[PDB]
């Protein structure tokens, strides 16, 4: 449900 | 024609992706070998690969324009949906039509059917994907074309869980114009005749080719074995 990896990525 | 806004987009997802495509392949020494020599003996390479490419996919996202001016959320159902077809379209530029296969640099990291089959798909897949290489190939598309293509596809307002449809509808707008008139002022004919119609048909190709790498992936992942050999990132990405 949480994509912290993406959300990082993506600043 | 082409207005200096469209000139602009352009020349940026030129440069973006000059930014995330890295033509010499120096990067895959660092991913697992692969392993040829049934067991899925190319997951563990294939793997990392995949894992590689979508942070590039991202990396190029976060420079289209418009793009940053959506919701978190928004950002990730695109990139989360996206991701595959953006590495199905990426990938073209390897790909060869001597041997239909992605040859990327070396006769290690030269990947045909055999190799896909080694992570675990089949040909319900794999037959319509080498279609879909040699259609794109066939096009032969301008670098700025390519670019394009690749934008109008992250920034899709039909997929699935997006918030703020109208926003995704508006910034893609702007590059499906983009694209329509580029084609009409710089694509010298015959090269292109329904050129921007035979685009959008790989996206709609694209969403099949999604549809069943989904299939397989979900099927694949399942097998708490396979998803050892995963990434974090393709998990997240693809699916847990
Ligand atoms: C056999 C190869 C054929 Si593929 C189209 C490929 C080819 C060249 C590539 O890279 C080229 C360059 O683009 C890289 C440089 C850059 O992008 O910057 C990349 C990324 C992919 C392939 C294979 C396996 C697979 O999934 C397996 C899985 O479902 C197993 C569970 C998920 C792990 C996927 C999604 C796609």
């Amino acid at each position: 449900k949480n994509h912290p990896m993406l959300m990082n990525l993506l600043k | 024609k082409l207005s200096e806004e469209q000139q602009h987009i352009i020349a940026i997802l030129l440069d973006a992706h000059h930014k995330t495509y890295d033509p010499t392949y120096a990067d895959f020494r660092d991913f697992r070998p692969p392993v040829r020599m049934s067991p899925l003996s190319m997951l563990p390479h294939l793997a990392d690969l995949v894992s590689y490419s979508i942070q590039k996919v991202i990396g190029f996202a976060k420079m289209i324009p418009g793009f940053r001016d959506l919701t978190s959320d928004d950002q990730i159902v695109l990139l989360k949906s996206s991701a595959i077809e953006v590495i199905m379209l990426r990938s073209n530029q390897s790909f060869t039509m001597d041997d239909m296969s992605w040859d990327c640099g070396s006769q290690d990291y030269k990947y045909d059917v055999t190799d896909v089959s080694k992570a675990g798909h089949t040909l319900e897949l794999i037959e319509p994907l080498i279609k879909f290489q040699v259609g794109l190939k066939k096009l032969n598309l301008h670098e700025e074309e390519h670019v394009l293509l690749m934008a109008i596809c992250i920034v899709s307002p039909d997929r699935p869980g997006v918030q703020d449809a109208k926003l995704v509808e508006a910034i893609q707008d702007r590059l499906s114009n983009t694209l329509q008139t580029y084609i009409r002022c710089r694509h010298p004919p015959p090269g292109s005749h329904q050129l921007y119609a035979k685009m959008i048909q790989k996206l709609a190709d694209l969403r099949s080719l999604n549809e069943e790498h989904s299939k397989q992936y979900r099927s694949l992942s399942f097998q708490p074995e396979n998803s050892m050999k995963l990434t974090p990132l393709v998990l997240e990405v693809f699916g847990n």
